[PDB]
DNA sequence: CCAGTCTGTAGCACTGTGTAAGACAGGCCAGATC
DNA sequence: GATCTGGCCTGTCTTACACAGTGCTACAGACTGG
DNA sequence: CCAGTCTGTAGCACTGTGTAAGACAGGCCAGATC
DNA sequence: GATCTGGCCTGTCTTACACAGTGCTACAGACTGG
């Protein structure tokens, strides 16, 4: 629990206040940059380096037989954990372009192969969705399950643009929450499956899940249809018995109140939080412990590193988990000259 | 005579005085003489409330996509309804704009006048005119930089009606009702959306012109029904979007920026198919096949490599999002060409071809040389880079036998004369108002006069030509024949009138704001509008 | 019905209209409506030309003391021929002036109607008002700060004509003629030197005064000759220099400044002289007399030490060089007072005389709860600094009944009602325009009311004033009714009013300078000067 | 012949332009502050340190029985050299003071008594002149000379206002050179005579002068009437055939063409020169070196050092004499922002 | 004679700009001392 | 004989306040027709 | 018809503001190598 | 199998240029009276 200033040595123009960072196989690579793929990177994601402080980005490539990805702002990150068939994958959707629509296509992101010299290769195989589609919506979440033995994805929550019949030029950046009937993906083939759950009372956004052994919890998240940030945890119970997905619901009583939290995994199950906004207006401040087993979620308020009086006197910051306690948070520098980097940020770890 | 209110807005409105000023002014050129000579304040606003958009009840035939029909809304506010609550992307940036139709509908009713002047002219019957009508619509956008006070950027969307035509009920390859004169004076440039971000970010510059976009795309569908004359009539609307500098050509066409390797905007050309071979070439790129490309990059259907589907779909990376003529803008259309020039008697100075490896000083003294040279001749001090009275000066065949005059052979001296002499004669066949009137001799011989000129540049100087060619030089060279038989005119469709109204607008923010950036853009985007009215110049003759 | 060219110069200038932009609306209103409403722009200068100084030929009786005769010069060059040679002191500074003389006789001509008009009322003969009138001059001088620009201090000497009376041909002790009635309001306060220097430093502000300091004391002893009403009569002036605050009343006295411990610029008391007794004392500074006691110092005739010889001359140091009244003024006059009240409450709050040792905290204690409590009655927020509104609000007997509240004795109560209940009596008595028609009660009783408000500091509140008296606290209790009767009123010559004319300048030079140094100063000048004409008043009636 | 750029520490907005430094009993003392006399110095004379490139400034006091001077701006400096009746002194007249008028009072400074830790006395009487008075006037030369053996002084050059008749409003800050009438200064009593000489062609102004063995030369100076700064180095003999100050004179062939010069003492009589400017537009940036015996002045180009490119590329620049080959010189430091001690100080030393 | 109705003038909400009244500090001098 | 510290004092920064302008707005007043 | 007399407009002298066309460097990749 | 440098590419600073306003000025041009 502690922090370290960093500074952007170059390549600082290139990360805005939505973005993702994926963890896995050692370096850890940014996704979702301001403005479309430039010509330095023809792929778009990173690789990010962290040496004394500084933090570095490097241009990854590409394989041949994948497909190319436009940088989606906010979306769903789900770690598809190491099995069968292709281990490790990422599952991304669906965000929204930097021209404001929305991707409804779900991408498949995979390592390929190394080095030689400090190098990589990725693939990004588009991953077709029939069903009962999703709606394209951004903010929602996407989870892993597995459950005898079947190997599946939850999604829920988001918020999308008005229906187009509504839709006017006057209107035509409102957001609505998505009708919440949650979604489950199957990854071969795309046979998803949309359920619906009388404790679904609203679907909300920006809320951090968590599934463990085919059992999810969801935190508290957003919601602008009451504009209230409920304290109602949620945890859902899902079980392929063939061939139906039969799935359950249940409400708890403690959840926090916290939204666009940055989640990081230090144990097996153990989760420390973060968190990005306590309400409204005010950001929380504080940190989080959270473990988990058949019982449920075991919390705790671990040590509050002192922040700077800068960070702590901004309005808003965001950022991502570097993984294993390490995480990357940044502030908009809120004064002048603006370097134009005006993202500060700050390395801060777990013991 | 007491005043008419009309001429008092105009007079307060055409002349940049304030509003305080007036009202004192007034007050006293009434209490001095006897007569109520400018009409008071309230009953001038009162005055001025249908001239802007928002007052004149119109029709749409069908309803039109995804619009609300409402026709009565003033100056909505630009952010177009942003859930304010921060976890989301920040609802900070500030804009202010009218809703595109009714803008239209406003300057539509504002040029009943000539309108109704044209069709007494054309001796055409009134009630046999009610439908075939065409309105083609020259749109601009552009950044203005650093607002000057002690808020930098800015962004300023504006359109301007180029020609009405009719239609009823022949063939009517065209009738033109009305030309507007002057398509590039600031004059005639209606702004229809500011917004207080910067130029380069495509995240909201794509955010808040969004909703213009859908308006535009549900526009060229329907009809429009306006009372005009007493008569109400059915107009079409054609949009020849070409307000744009190259690099927001590129950025809303999806295409890399700048300095790339897929030069042409609208063959398929590289940096080397279009060196080698010049003026041998067809108009290829469009918008919905730019879509096609990028679809085609995105799934990458056939597996190759970065560089190989880069190739393979011509540099399509980005989806584009706003259709835009691809012309080319004859406001520069000539740096390049200049400064190529330029270069052509710096190399010419010392023999280039039998010294085809300078040092970083023997370039030095060949130009110095000639900036001493054509100050003698042609008293052109030495310039940083060539402006447009620069260049128009120097590359005159004046300048060209003065560039002879240290040149020492004299068959390269023949080869320039010729080559300066084909560019002269080639020159205002675009840079003309109207070719198709002013000259279009040279226009029947530009094919054979620019092959010429291909020719003369790849036989005498393709000594640099092998794989390099400027930019500007492959569209001056290729398409400008196709081009203004495309349209009509190169000249008529400058970008340069919105940048000629970019004065205005800073000029707009230093007398007359509110000030506090709420109103602040509300006012400067009134006052403009008020501004641009042909109603408010047929009052200030000025004969 | 054509308009008086006059009024239109003065609807050119008196609403900061423009040049260019007044041709463009005369051009407008001109071709619109048949007639001819605004005169042409040649026409109206040339019609300008006599309101500026250096048009009416005058005589001076005798010639003036070093001054050319000279009568038409207008806007002299300022430095008054610096010799350039770079090796002396620069000639960089830059300023632009009227000649004092020329400046005078252009505004007497200007006020020729009102004289006439009031040569009518008096139903004074006009072959025997020839020779006996008398003008009183009073001047203001001061700097102004940071010109607000993309050049940063300034000083401004401005003059305005306060009163002008008539001596034929008995005793006349007065016969007031013409008493201007906004003696403060810019609108009457005509500039006369400008400068682009500094205010601190005493050489270069000398430098270039120095000649309009010659001039006034070489027009104190001739009389003038102007040709007024068709009759050629002769004026006196008399100059009460007031328009300074205390620090260049200093710097132009000699003392030093600013907190000294010769507080004093009438008397000749030290801080503990006045602390002990207050408001017994005696006007006694002098200009004369300031001027042989620096003659005093710099000889030291007497071989005293350097501290014994600076009590000796009551702290004169440097020669002064502008005679200037040592007049009281009324602008803030009570920021002190205020403050002062302040303390006594924060420290009446707490218990004084029995704790005469606070800590840094509890004064900090007593002042906030102070704070919080006029805050429940009289609604005022902390500050930081004794503006003039809350020294309005507070110095009122409503707020002292407040202190009340929280003081815990009742003995002190009364004091602090009594001590507030003569200065509210005795505040007007200065404040007022003039005592001597608005409020005579208050000035016969302010002398017993001033020994009684002295005798209740030293019986009450002597804890503080043993040795300490707060400066404008020593002018308001000892010679305010002295100044009174010397001058007739206080608040008619606070510089306040030349003050007013800086939000003037600045708005000069951001849309009429020309712009480039040499000219610019003569510009705003120029216009400043047609500003503030009572003449271009007059047709700015407004009813 | 080495410069080093010193710094102010404290005390720096009272230095101007024009100044005199006061060389005698080690410390030298600085004279003509800017603005009158503050209450920190009642006297103005100021005590000049340099310590390891430091400007410090300390305030000097007075005797009982001495009168307080004016700060004099431009005044002219002569060192009455150490002899009887009581040396060491410096005769001062007569400058202008800080309101633009001029002196017509000439004052003797000395010291008094010391220290007794690290302070000194001064004195500074008035001392009066008799005749056939000299006008006053700024920028001319006084100088001692002893002749069989009687100490005088020899005083000419200088401008002035013009006289009281032409004196307008509009020429009030013109100048014009006095006439030239030599005067010699008796220094007690102050029986001052008038002495013209028929090679006295014009009176010039700000010309460095250099007295010795009853034998003075004036260097070249700047005159306004013909506008020339003429090269023709004057000599001048005064000799006291009592009761009679008889004096000659000749024009000789070589006088450098310099204005406002900062002359350093190093031996007896070498005299070396820094000068201040060439012409009217371009100051000088060489050095010079000038001997004098019964012979004539000995001229020499010694060294010039390099000096900094703010100094060169600067328009004006002044400065006085530290005495014993050492000088400080000032630029007026030309930026943003103006600290607003805009005078950049150099020590330059001989050797 | 009085209602209606206009018109002028005052007031509101907003940020940018000068001022100068106090915060202060540190630096010299007197004192307090080595 | 030589050296450091509280007293104070004044030149420097800073920040509460007043107010400038601007357009929009509402009431009061004064004309004008019945 | 012709001159005087007006009048509108173009042009001059000046700094201050935006622009973007080049100066460039440096940093990664390819190349050249350990 | 692991490491450094010339090529070049491109995002960054900067500076010559156009030109904006502003008052003053001079010329041409056109009215209007003899
Ligand atoms: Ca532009
Ligand atoms: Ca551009
Ligand atoms: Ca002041
Ligand atoms: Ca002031
Ligand atoms: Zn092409
Ligand atoms: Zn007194």
């Amino acid at each position: 629990m502690s922090l370290q200033p960093l500074t952007a040595v170059n390549c600082g123009s290139l990360v805005q206040p939505g973005f993702s960072l994926l963890d896995l196989e050692g370096d850890v690579y940014l996704f979702g940059q301001k403005g479309w793929p430039k010509r330095s990177c023809p792929t778009g994601i990173f690789g990010v380096r962290i040496k004394k402080g500084e933090l570095k980005l490097r241009a990854i490539s590409f394989s041949n037989n994948s497909s190319y990805l436009p940088p989606l702002r906010c979306p769903a990150i789900a770690h598809f954990e190491a099995q069968d068939g292709k281990p490790e994958c990422y599952l991304i959707h669906g965000g929204r372009t930097p021209n404001n629509e929305l991707s409804s296509s779900l991408y498949m992101l995979s390592v390929d192969s190394r080095g030689c010299n400090r190098k990589v290769t990725l693939r990004c195989e588009e991953k077709e969705l029939v069903g009962d589609v999703p709606s394209a919506r951004y903010g929602h979440t996407l989870s892993v399950i597995n459950s005898r033995g079947k190997t599946a994805c939850v999604l829920f929550g988001g918020r999308s643009y008005m229906p187009p019949t509504e839709r006017t030029t006057q209107n035509w950046n409102s957001v609505v929450d998505c009708p919440p009937q949650v979604y489950l993906i199957d990854l071969e083939f795309g046979c998803c499956t949309a359920h619906t759950l009388p404790e679904l009372t609203d679907g909300q956004s920006f809320h951090v899940a968590l599934a463990r052994q085919d059992c999810v919890y969801f935190l508290g998240g957003h919601i602008l249809s009451s504009d209230c940030r409920p304290s109602r945890l949620i945890r859902l119970h899902v079980e392929l018995l063939l061939g139906s997905p039969v799935l359950t619901c249940t409400i708890l009583h403690e959840g926090l109140t916290i939204t666009s939290a940055i989640a990081s995994p230090i144990g097996y199950h153990e989760y420390i939080i973060f968190g990005g906004y306590q309400s409204e207006t005010q950001k929380r401040m504080e940190c989080t412990y959270v473990g988990l087993d058949d019982v449920g979620v075991h919390m705790e308020s671990r040590e509050p590193p002192q922040w700077t009086s800068e960070i702590s006197h901004s309005r808003t910051w965001f950022g991502g988990s570097l993984g294993k306690g390490t995480a990357l948070v940044a502030i908009p520098s809120e004064g002048n000259p603006t370097p134009p980097e005006a993202y500060h940020f700050y390395q801060v770890s777990f013991q | 005579f007491g005043l008419h209110p009309a001429v008092c807005l105009a007079i307060r409105v055409n002349t940049f005085l304030s509003c305080s000023q007036y009202h004192k002014m007034y007050r006293t050129v009434k209490a001095t003489s006897g007569r109520q000579i400018f009409q008071p304040l309230h009953t001038l606003r009162n005055a001025e409330k249908e001239l802007l958009p928002g007052f004149h009840q119109f029709e749409w035939q069908p309803a039109l996509k995804n619009v609300s029909t409402s026709w009565d809304v003033g100056i909505i506010d630009g952010l177009s309804g942003w859930t304010v609550s921060v976890d989301d992307v920040p609802a900070d940036t500030i804009s202010r704009r009218f809703r595109y139709d009714v803008a239209l509908v406003s300057a539509l009713k504002d040029l009943e006048e000539d309108i109704m002047e044209g069709l007494r002219e054309r001796a055409l019957d009134d009630s046999m005119c009610t439908s075939g009508f065409t309105v083609v619509v020259k749109e601009s956008c552009d950044g203005m930089g650093d607002v000057s006070e002690k808020p930098e950027k800015a962004v300023r969307f504006s359109f301007t009606i180029m020609s009405i035509s009719i239609r009823l009920e022949g063939e009517d390859d065209g009738i033109t009702i009305f030309q507007e004169q002057k398509p590039n004076s600031e004059l005639s440039c209606r702004p229809l959306c500011l917004m207080f971000v910067d130029e380069s970010d495509h995240e909201t510059l794509t955010a808040i012109l969004g909703p213009v976009v859908a308006e535009r795309k549900a526009m060229m569908e329907s009809r429009l029904i306006i009372s005009v004359g007493g008569l109400l009539r059915s107009f079409r609307f054609f949009f020849r979007g070409t307000g744009y500098d190259e690099k927001m050509v590129r950025e809303m066409e999806g295409l890399e920026a700048s300095g790339s390797t897929y030069i042409c905007t609208l063959c398929d050309s590289t940096r080397a198919e279009a060196s080698q071979n010049m003026v041998l070439h067809s108009i290829t790129r469009s918008h919905d096949e730019n879509l096609e490309r990028y679809e085609i990059w995105r799934k990458n259907p056939f597996s190759e490599s970065a560089d190989e589907l880069r190739d393979r779909v011509k540099g399509v990376s980005a989806k584009p999002f706003m259709e835009t003529q691809p012309t080319l803008d004859a406001l520069h259309c000539d740096i390049g060409n200049a400064t190529e020039f330029y270069k052509i008697f710096q190399d010419e100075i010392g023999e280039v071809y039998q010294k085809p490896n300078p040092s970083r000083e023997e370039r030095r003294r060949w130009r110095s040389t000639l900036d001493k040279q054509l100050r003698k001749k042609m008293k052109l001090k030495p310039v940083m880079r060539m402006n447009g009275n620069y260049a128009r000066r120097l590359m005159t065949r004046e300048a060209v036998e003065a560039v002879c005059e240290l040149v020492p052979s004299e068959e390269r001296r023949e080869a320039l004369l010729k080559l300066m002499d084909l560019y002269l004669q080639m020159k205002p066949v675009w840079r003309s108002t109207c070719p198709s009137r002013d000259c279009p001799d040279q226009l029947c011989q530009y094919s054979y006069n620019s092959q010429q000129f291909a020719d003369l540049l790849s036989s005498m100087f393709k000594y640099r030509y092998d794989g390099k060619i400027t930019n500007y030089l492959h569209k001056t060279l290729a398409h400008v024949p196709e081009i203004v038989e495309r349209d009509g005119s190169i000249g008529a469709w400058a970008s340069e009138g919105n940048e000629s109204g970019n004065k205005l607008f800073r000029r707009f923010r230093k007398m007359n704001a509110r000030q506090s950036k709420t109103f602040e853009l509300e006012d400067i985007l009134k006052h403009h509008w008020l501004y641009t009215s042909k109603y408010l110049q047929k009052f200030m003759e000025a004969h």
